């Protein structure tokens, strides 16, 4: 999704 | 990938990704903010930082190759980015594996609220  | 990701970190702990890391603590599935819960959650805060250091690859679907050395995990020459995305889950992976000893399921699907602040990488 996001980030990691 | 988040794919080889998966199966990295269930080869490693005997844990399935998801659930077992997809939505851990603050940082593990959906990264971001607050003081991570626990060493498990660190791991997923530096992993996240380690992906944060290639700000022009694609962690979440590129694909590397690896194999193994009598247990240990050894990154196979790719492309630049695949060989540092394949070191940031190997390290992960090992992460994991180091701190399955404090594992808690109570920071499964551990709300986003409790989860507050900057931490700088």
């Amino acid at each position: 999704v996001a980030r990691s | 990938s988040l794919l080889e990701f998966g199966k990295m970190i269930l080869e490693e702990t005997g844990k399935l990704a998801i659930p077992s890391y997809s939505s851990y603590g603050c940082y593990c599935g959906w990264g971001g903010k607050g003081t991570p819960k626990d060493a498990t959650d660190r791991c997923c805060f530096v992993h996240d930082c380690c992906y944060g250091n290639l700000p022009d690859c694609n962690p979440k679907s590129d694909r590397y190759k690896y194999k193994r050395v009598n247990g240990a995990i050894v990154c196979e020459k790719g492309t630049s980015c695949e060989n540092r995305i394949c070191e940031c889950d190997k390290a992960a992976a090992i992460c994991f594996r180091q701190n399955l000893n404090t594992y808690s399921k109570k920071y499964m699907l551990y709300p986003d609220f409790l989860c507050k602040g900057e931490l700088k990488c």
